[PDB]
C-alpha cells in the first residue's frame, strides 16, 4: 500500500497507488468508477 | 430478469406502513443471489400460504 505498484486483482490489470478506501461497498458491489469512468477501486478476491 | 443465460434477483426489505396499493416513496434496491441457471423462462407463479 500506499506505493506505485502493477496490479491484478481478479483479472482486472492495472498499475497505481493501492490506498485503503473510505467508501463502504455493498458485499456483491466491488469495482468502484470515478466521473472518468476509469477504476476507482477494487475488492482483494482472496480476503476480502 | 435473466439476461445470457443468467439470472439477475434484486431484494429489498423495509418496514412501512401501508393499507393498500403502493406507497409513494423512493428505494434503492439491491441484489440478492446469483444463479447462472441458464434456462428459458416463460412463466411464472407466486406461491401463497
Ligand atoms: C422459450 O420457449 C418458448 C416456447 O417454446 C418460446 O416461444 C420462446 O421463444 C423461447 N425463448 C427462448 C429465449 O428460447
Amino acid at each position: 500500500k500506499n506505493k506505485c505498484v502493477n496490479f491484478n486483482f481478479n483479472g482486472l490489470t492495472g498499475t497505481g497507488v493501492l490506498t485503503e478506501s473510505n467508501k463502504k461497498f455493498l458485499p456483491f458491489q466491488q469495482f468502484g468508477r470515478d466521473i472518468a469512468d476509469t477504476t476507482d477501486a477494487v475488492r482483494d478476491p482472496q480476503t476480502l | 430478469k435473466n439476461i445470457d443465460g443468467y439470472f439477475k434477483i434484486y431484494s429489498k426489505h423495509t418496514p412501512i406502513n401501508l393499507v393498500r396499493d403502493l406507497p409513494q416513496g423512493f428505494s434503492a434496491l439491491e441484489p440478492l443471489v446469483d444463479l447462472p441457471i441458464g434456462i428459458n423462462i416463460t412463466r411464472f407463479q407466486t406461491l401463497l400460504a
